[PDB]
């Protein structure tokens, strides 16, 4: 019921990404099934995510793009 | 030395004893997963 409430909360901040958040969430679960069989502590795992995660968002913010790009908009035709 | 003083008896009580703190314990040990940082949730 976690992934069935998960896309369902999608649709309420974005609006769109429910297809990717379902299988981004259910993949760090299936990798993370042969991390504890190195009895590795949940801990250590959920930290292992979120340090990634913090340098993850930085980086997203350093590749992204202006809006701007050439002298028409070019961009909301693309967006849809 | 023995057949004196008293002898013991209804000893149902000893045994009663011992399944109160073995069912006791078997509910203590789990919870003493979730004891620490390093303790993990219990969903019920």
């Amino acid at each position: 019921k976690i992934l069935v409430e998960l896309a369902q909360q999608q649709d309420r901040e974005i609006g769109d990404g429910t297809t990717s958040v379902v299988i981004i969430a259910s993949e760090l679960l299936k990798r993370a099934n042969e991390l504890v069989k190195n009895k590795i502590h949940p801990t250590t795992i959920i930290t292992g995510f979120r340090v990634a995660l913090r340098e993850a968002i930085r980086f997203i913010n350093e590749v992204l793009s202006t809006s701007v790009d050439t002298l028409g908009k070019e961009t909301l035709i693309n967006i849809a | 030395v023995p057949s004196n003083a008293t002898f013991k008896n209804k000893e149902k009580p000893q045994e009663v004893r011992k399944a109160n703190i073995i069912a006791a314990r078997s509910v203590a040990d789990a919870i003493r997963t979730s004891l620490g940082p390093k303790g993990m949730d219990k969903m019920i």
